């Protein structure tokens, strides 16, 4: 019916502790797995934070709430989620302070916004610039995802690919550096080749296919339109003042029907069709066509000069059609190659992710020591400014500090190391010795510093993981009254 | 709770712990087969009251009648029950014998498991020791047919596949089914069980029998015509009745007159399709249902033959000889898919007019006996035993070689298998060993079905072959349980019932034995 | 702590769960490795009956209720289709792998480090096997022994001899120019009313339906054999027309109308009959694959000419690279061209059916695995051990290498890894010592199957040691120690490549399971 | 382990009986036979000081125990612990533990 008082606080923390209790050994390269019961017996021994809770259903609305977050996180953050969710989960663990204290949400909330506020400024001291226009630079960084994968035969290529498709995407003229992956570097599979045959387009690709021989070929400047016996005359005008330009390819929004397409097969062009409208916007600055209402309002204008070529050749058993040009439009295509289905797959997901790191880094040209570092490294911070912290709010200000640990802490559990024995060592270091290195070995186990190893992380990714984590503690600490209503 | 069942992870099967021994309960599944046929073993077999799945009440002791049946859903039974099928194959007897022995083998290998032997080691034994009896029957073989195609010879050896079946009447069986077999054998090469058929009557008794030439059928000629020489067959599947046209042929009738005039219109068309059989060059129709009354007098008119066969197995086996086929129209004069015969013709029997399909003109190799008996489940156990008594002598149309029956062979190829067991050092010593115990339950199967200690049967039966006394079998017999001599009183059993017998008895055994667990499945 | 409808193991017993199957399954198929093990029998609850010893069809056909359980049968279809050997023997040291490691992981032992000694033993494993490889000269002899290594293990050793010289002779009559071997070359056609041991080689293709007509050759010593695809039975009307009868006379007279389009055609066979070489001590042959009349089978067969019919797609594939004859797709373009040239084409006669054969082809690349038995189960048995000897002796071909049996390489392998330090950390030694104790599970398991101590016949194989390169296995008959090359008992080498590889990473995979959770089960 | 793959326990014991006399016969070669010293029992009897206190008591008691030895045997005598008394004391710390040269009287 209604559940409120402490018990909606004390359960929204198990159900956070619980969800996130599951995924803290598929934090790092040992990423523990987890078997799946499917209802039919099916087993997925996959061990990827997303899919695990993606696939099991939950009934608590508070961890409905954290499950979502971390969706939202995912697609705006090719990275982050596992750790979203077990920060989340640790921070709302302390139950010391709300149940036998009896401490208000307000004044932990007040203590969680003003760590937030702090562990921001405590990143940015450590973090560290990039030489972006380095090639090879850059490329140490995306070998971090590359590693354990299909691509890491042709790594470089694989680079080459999200990295430039990232900057052709990258408007720095306007100044915030606004990215786009899904709508500016849309991806396609095209079946037959391999992983070596992947390229970029410059330009729009249409995956339609030529059903008659009546098309263009081969055209310099492409003129590309953009917009029974009754349907005969209906559709034999509207097809008669598209012809009337002499065009080289119609993509028509709407349906084009047999009857419509016989005309235009007169007039030796190639029958494009079902198109969306932001996909006709994408067109028209390929080529700088314009949209028009109907067929009749067709003008001379309407056309797509300064384009680099159309071309229907067929590739792998299937035909192409590409309205691509020698510049930059705004946008580019990957055309990933493939032998089999089964490894296109593969490198299509792979990428993709590659390119939300290439966009997190070139957002902001600032990177922080991973391996627990960056979380030891915040903790000791807090615990120092604490010291000068004057109110009851010190406790809690503190037990989010010892609550980073817990990221280092997964990593030696998993590693198989005494874990208090390491992270006992590990916080002295950054107390003596210089907080931006001396992190955690996910391989080895031992303590190493992150100015040896290429672990480095981009700082946007724990800004808004952090951020969200807080506001997500935040988000359940402030529900006191669950009720029903509709 | 746990600790719950063990090695049981497939579907929750049934699978026997490492002390409830896997192997010791598929072997119980087939003991319990051999029990349910040990006793029907003998002249004395015990009658077994079967009841059909038609609710059909039957009392006999034939082993196939039983298994066939009996439902053997158990598949380590049904590997034993696949071999008394494939014993069917080159021989129509010995079914028991691979029941009874494999029972044994098995049965006696719990013995050998017990004690430790490993089951690998078993099935090693018993390979070598049906190898080696195999090379010992042929030193068995006392007698061999003279192939005189002599009905004294047939019918002396004929008595004991006989017996066992239908006892106290195996010497009227064994001269009709003599004169069955001896006029088939000038046939050099192509004797078969298909030639010789079998044809109940409802009548006296088993001595009113007699055996006649050409494909007989019980049902006398319906028609006035006594014998017509004519080859056209024509077969109709359809019965003499009321005709229906495959199109519409709606049929209205408001008044009386109407109905006496669509009448003889019906007639007027009976009459021109029984005329149409005559325009087609064919004296013969044959029927499988009801046959008309006026359609009757036509075949009388044209002095066509009417035939009637309400058994579809009797249809079908003209339909395999003479060529004449059923079709589904009533009386289409289709004369390219009628028979050829050379001679046809009613005679009576035993007072009873049966219809013939003799070969006079070919030369002929075809028979049929023609039984007589009060009980329709008493004619049908009679020709039961008319199979396995034509099929011994098919076998005999192979290399013909007689060995001693009563338990004689079983004791000294026991004898023969035990010495060489005993010589042989190892550990196949005690599966050969045991393998020799298992023929030894045959003569306890005689004897126990006898009324007779069958120790006493063992003790004596080796103390004579002891002596070189070979060819020595029980005396079966309720108040002496002494011992004679099988070939003094003719009882001979057959080489390749034999062979084949301990051969196909011990892949059964040797497969349950290989076979340590049984799984389910699914596609 | 935890929502409706979910559970999960969040301690370590969700590897003793995994754990417990692996070893349920090692007990299961232990008793089926070798020749001297026994049979599991396959269930189809319709009836249906199969026996085999193969664990790929034990883990494939058969279901098994344990869900861990059913991820490791997968592996068994990976393992099959790579090297066709050795889903067995992958099962039982996944089996005994999971078990060693359960030891050390009750005292605390991360599962991680488990699997770094794994790692390591595996790379030192796969050098043993380039040293004690024998890169043998494939010949008869050799490939005998391999082939017998392999059909020992499906059959009651009464069909090894006989399959043995079948499946090497089959590969050697595909194996020349160095191409690679195609099984496809090697079609397997099974026949009924014959006992097992008839087994033999066809030289040529065979085919189900042959000629029925009494006046046919029974055989041709040689033909013109003309592929085809025209259909000579009563078809429609080709031709601007259609059929319009007003009675069953006048349809009859559409039957004489429209069986004129075959009757110009049936005479074409017989022209092409006469025109290349018709004179004496000459043959023609027909390989129609679709349906002929009867009068078509009637006329031609009064000229001499064997007409087949009712074939299947791929045989008349066989037929014109057996012949050389290209199949015409119809009569009205018949020529020289459509024909080909083959040997003794005869007529098998069983009880009640009988087979066409096209034996002494002059280059069909291609030949065919006669199969007999009397039982339907016994062919699908030999099926499957004929195909299981062919990728034996394609692997020994494909890959020259071979390697000893009999565990010789495990015992070996064991001994060496415990001679072999670490190099990443000290507890890595663990987990090779848990490698070494699991690849000695195969000459356990043998010594069992065979009823032997399972400690003293590995004891005496793996004490046997000399100041030379000397193998040594475990002898199935006597229990003594073996020297498999001096017996010939060989095995090969992308099966134990393969082994080490699938193993390592089935048996890494499961350890790494730290919690078992129902996605709504 | 053993006995559950199929051995007999009477196996196993045999080997134990063969690893007791060259566990033993190797212990013969790691004894140490040096002189016995007041520096060398002190080690001797913290190490088994140690293991029954909160070592706290280890010096209190070390020096203690070894001097009760060592004025019970010279010119190689053999040696009684009856010769020594254990006395009990109530209104003292842990702490305060000592010799008592004579003997004790209730």
């Amino acid at each position: 019916k209604r559940e409120s008082g402490r018990k909606v606080q004390s359960g929204n923390i198990n159900a956070a502790k619980t969800i996130a209790d599951i995924i803290r050994t598929c934090l790092g390269p040992k990423s523990m797995m987890k078997m799946l019961l499917d209802p039919m017996g099916g087993i997925v021994m996959t061990n990827d934070g997303n899919a695990i809770l993606r696939e099991i259903q939950v009934q608590h609305p508070a961890a409905k709430s954290m499950i979502e977050i971390s969706r939202t996180q995912d697609e705006e953050v090719g990275d982050g989620t596992t750790s979203v969710i077990i920060l989340a989960g640790e921070m709302l663990s302390v139950a010391e302070h709300f149940l036998e204290q009896q401490m208000h949400p307000t004044v932990v909330i007040s203590a969680y916004r003003k760590a937030l506020d702090d562990m921001i400024s405590t990143l940015k001291k450590i973090s560290i610039p990039v030489d972006i226009s380095d090639s090879d630079m850059m490329l140490n960084i995306i070998n971090s995802s590359i590693t354990t994968k299909a691509i890491s035969r042709w790594s470089s290529l694989a680079c080459n690919i999200a990295l430039d498709a990232v900057k052709m995407v990258q408007f720095e003229e306007n100044g915030r550096k606004e990215i786009d992956i899904k709508k500016y570097a849309r991806v396609e599979k095209i079946p037959g080749g391999i992983i070596e045959d992947s390229c970029v387009l410059r330009g729009v690709m249409i995956n339609k296919d030529v059903t008659h021989p009546r098309m263009r070929r081969y055209i310099k400047n492409p003129r590309i339109v953009l917009l029974l016996q009754m349907e005969e005359e209906y559709i034999q005008q509207l097809c008669e003042d598209i012809i009337q330009l002499k065009p080289d390819v119609v993509i028509t929004e709407k349906g084009i029907s047999d009857l419509a397409q016989h005309y235009l097969m007169r007039a030796n062009i190639t029958a494009i069709r079902r198109v969306r409208k932001t996909d006709n916007n994408r067109i028209a600055r390929a080529c700088g066509a314009r949209i028009v209402s109907r067929p009749e309002e067709l003008r001379e204008d309407d056309v797509g000069t300064g384009a680099g070529l159309l071309e229907i050749k067929k590739i792998g058993d299937e035909y192409f059609t590409f309205i691509t040009d020698c510049k930059d439009p705004k946008a580019c295509t990957i055309l990933l190659r493939g032998a089999s289905k089964e490894i296109l797959s593969e490198v299509e997901r792979n990428l993709q992710d590659a390119m939300q790191v290439c966009r997190n880094v070139l957002l902001d040209p600032q990177l922080v020591p991973g391996g627990g570092a960056s979380e030891m490294a915040v903790a000791h911070a807090l615990t120092e400014k604490s010291k000068a912290m004057t109110g009851v709010e010190q406790w809690p200000y503190r037990a989010v500090a010892q609550a980073l640990e817990v990221i280092p802490r997964t990593l030696i559990q998993n590693c198989g190391a005494s874990t208090i024995r390491l992270l006992t060592s590990l916080r002295a270091k950054h107390t003596q010795e210089n907080c931006e290195t001396w992190g955690v070995n996910g391989e080895t186990g031992t303590l190493v510093d992150m100015k040896e190893l290429g672990i480095w992380e981009p700082l946007a990714v724990k800004l808004q993981t952090y951020k969200t984590a807080v506001e997500t503690a935040v988000l359940l600490l402030r529900i006191d009254d669950i009720v029903s209503g509709h | 709770k746990a600790p719950g069942f063990a090695q049981m992870l497939k579907e929750g099967a049934k699978h026997f712990s490492g002390l409830e021994e896997a192997v010791y309960r598929n072997i119980q599944a087939c003991k319990e087969l051999a029990q349910t046929t040990r006793t029907a073993y003998g002249p004395n077999g015990m009658n077994k009251m079967v009841i059909n799945h038609l609710e059909k009440l039957f009392v006999t002791n034939d082993a196939a009648t039983i298994l066939r049946e009996l439902e053997v859903q158990h598949p380590a039974a049904k590997m034993i029950v696949m071999a008394s099928h494939m014993q069917e194959q080159e021989v129509g007897d010995g079914t028991n014998f691979v029941l009874v022995f494999a029972g044994a083998l098995l049965e006696l290998a719990e013995e050998l498991l017990r004690i430790g032997l490993s089951v690998s080691e078993v099935i090693e034994g018993y390979e070598i020791a049906c190898r080696k009896a195999h090379e010992i029957l042929p030193n068995l073989v006392c007698c061999s047919a003279k192939n005189l195609r002599d009905i004294d010879e047939v019918s002396s050896l004929l008595r004991t596949s006989i017996m066992s079946k239908q006892y106290g009447n195996e010497v009227f069986l064994a001269k009709l089914i003599a004169q069955a077999c001896v006029s088939i054998f000038p046939d050099s090469g192509h004797f078969n069980v298909d030639n010789i058929r079998v044809c109940k009557i409802l009548g006296s008794g088993i001595s009113s029998s007699s055996v006649l030439h050409g494909m007989v059928f019980k049902k006398e000629t319906e028609g006035d015509v006594t014998s017509v020489k004519d080859a056209k067959i024509a077969v109709y599947s359809c019965p003499f009745d009321g005709m229906i046209t495959e199109t519409k042929g709606t049929v209205l009738i408001k008044t009386a007159e109407e109905l006496m005039n669509f009448s003889k219109g019906e007639e007027n068309l009976m009459d021109a399709q029984v005329k149409a059989i005559a325009d087609t060059g064919a004296n013969v129709v044959v029927t499988g249902g009801k046959v008309a009354d006026m359609a009757l007098h036509y075949a009388n008119k044209y002095n066509i033959m009417l035939v009637r066969l309400n058994s579809k197995w009797d249809l079908r086996r003209l339909c395999k000889t003479v060529g004449a086929t059923a079709l589904p129209r009533l009386t289409p004069p289709v004369l390219e898919e009628m028979g050829h015969c050379d001679s046809v013709y009613l005679s009576e029997v035993g007072d009873t007019q049966v219809v013939v399909f003799k070969h006079e003109k070919e030369d002929g190799a075809i028979s049929t006996i023609v039984l007589r008996g009060s009980t329709d489940n008493l004619m049908d156990d009679i020709e039961r035993a008319v199979d396995d008594g034509v099929n011994t002598f098919k076998v005999l149309t192979r290399d013909k070689r007689l060995v001693p029956g009563g338990g004689a062979t079983e004791i000294e190829l026991a004898k023969q298998i035990t010495s060489y067991g005993e010589t042989c050092p190892g550990l196949e010593q005690y599966a050969i060993k045991k393998f020799a115990e298992a023929f030894e339950a045959i003569p306890r199967a005689l004897a126990e079905n006898s009324g007779v200690k069958a120790n006493e049967v063992i003790s004596k039966l080796y103390a004579v072959h002891q002596e070189g006394n070979k060819n020595v079998g029980l005396d079966i017999e309720a108040e002496v349980p002494a011992v004679k001599d099988m070939l003094e009183a003719g009882i001979l059993d057959t080489y390749l019932g034999k062979y084949w017998a301990i051969k196909l008895a011990t892949n059964a055994a040797v497969t349950v034995l290989r076979v340590d667990q049984i799984i389910m499945a699914k596609p | 702590t935890l929502n409706p409808k979910a559970e999960v193991a969040r301690a370590q017993a969700a590897l003793a769960v995994n754990i417990s199957a692996a070893r349920g399954l090692q007990d299961v198929l232990r008793t089926n490795l070798g020749p001297k093990g026994t049979m599991k029998m396959l269930v189809s609850g319709a009836g249906d009956i199969k026996l085999t010893k193969d664990g790929n069809v034990l883990l494939h056909e058969m279901q098994i209720q344990h869900p861990t359980a059913s991820l490791i049968a997968k592996v068994a279809t990976a393992q099959d289709d790579i090297t066709g050997d050795g889903t067995t023997s992958n099962v039982l040291i996944i089996g005994e792998l999971l078990k060693q490691a359960d030891l050390y992981i009750s005292e605390g032992l991360h599962p991680r480090i488990i699997t770094e000694g794994f790692e390591a033993a595996k790379e030192k494993a796969l050098q043993f096997l380039e040293e004690v490889k024998v890169s043998r000269e494939m010949d008869r002899e050799t490939l005998i022994d391999v082939a017998r290594t392999s059909l020992r293990t499906k059959v009651h050793a009464e069909l090894a001899d006989v399959l043995t010289e079948a499946v090497v002779d089959s590969i050697l009559a595909i194996k020349k120019q160095d191409e690679p071997i195609d099984l496809f070359m090697i079609e397997i056609m099974e026949m009924k009313h014959k006992s097992e041991t008839d087994t033999s080689l066809i030289r040529g293709l065979v085919l189900d339906h042959g000629a029925r007509h009494p006046d046919m050759k029974k055989r041709v010593e040689d033909a013109y054999i003309l592929t085809c695809n025209v259909s000579l039975e009563y078809e429609k009307t080709e031709v601007n027309s259609g059929f319009f009868y007003k009675s069953a006379e006048e349809r009859e007279k559409l039957v004489k109308a429209e069986r004129k389009f075959i009757e110009d055609r049936v005479k074409k066979i017989i022209e092409l009959k006469r025109k290349v070489c018709g004179d004496s001590d000459k043959g023609f042959v027909v390989i129609n694959q679709k349906g002929i009349d009867p009068f078509s089978l009637d006329a031609l067969s009064k000229e001499g000419i064997v007409a087949l019919r009712r074939a299947k797609r791929r045989n008349m594939e066989r037929l014109t690279l057996a012949c050389g004859g290209v199949a015409l797709n119809s009569f009205d373009d018949l020529s020289p061209d459509c024909l080909g040239h083959a040997g003794l084409v005869y007529e098998y006669t069983l009880g009640e059916e009988k087979f066409t054969f096209i034996e002494k082809c002059n280059n069909p690349r291609s030949v065919t695995l006669l199969i007999k038995g009397p039982n339907k189960h016994t062919l699908t048995q030999i099926k499957d051990a004929v195909r299981d000897g062919l990728r034996a002796v394609k692997n020994a071909i494909d890959d020259g290498c071979v390697v000893p049996g009999a565990g010789a390489v495990e015992v070996a392998m064991a001994e060496a890894l415990i001679k072999h330090k670490p190099s990443v950390k000290g507890r890595a030694q663990l987990g090779v010592q848990a490698f070494a104790d699991a690849l000695l599970i195969i000459p356990k398991v043998l010594a069992q199957n065979s009823g032997f101590d399972l400690q003293e016949t590995l004891v005496k194989i793996q004490a046997e040691h000399s100041e030379s390169g000397q193998l040594v296995g475990v002898d199935l008959n006597t229990g003594e120690p073996m020297v498999a090359a001096e017996v010939g008992v060989w095995d090969n080498y992308c099966v134990k490549k393969q082994l080490l590889h699938s193993c390592t990473v089935i048996a890494t995979n499961i350890l790494l399971v730290d919690e078992i959770m129902r996605a709504g089960m």
